[PDB]
């Protein structure tokens, strides 16, 4: 999820169909695509 | 029994949840009924 390259470089990443807790990148495919263990607050959505 | 849903989730078949939940969809219908009952057809054309 991106506001737009012109607007900003910040991005949001959604991991579909998984708990945040069991399988974050904090502990994985696309490892360089890390966004840190906690880049921000993790939010568990449906 | 594993049902069928995550039997299908394995082998990489996934169901994306709809953007609008069931509750909000029902909320939309409730608003439509309120407009029909209280304002007739007026709310559709413009201000209720
Ligand atoms: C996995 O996700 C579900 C739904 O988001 C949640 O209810 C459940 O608690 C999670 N697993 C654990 C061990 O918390």
């Amino acid at each position: 999820i991106t506001p737009g390259t012109n607007t900003s470089n910040q991005v949001a990443v959604l991991y579909q169909g998984v708990n945040c807790t069991e399988v974050p990148v904090a502990i994985q495919l696309t490892p360089t695509w890390r966004v840190y263990s906690t880049g921000s607050n993790v939010f568990q959505t449906r | 029994a594993r049902d069928l849903i995550c039997a299908q989730k394995f082998k990489g078949l996934t169901v994306l949840p709809p953007l609008l939940t069931d509750e909000m969809i029902a909320q939309y219908t409730s608003a439509l009924l309120a407009g029909t009952i209280t304002s007739g057809w007026t709310f559709g054309a413009g201000p209720a």
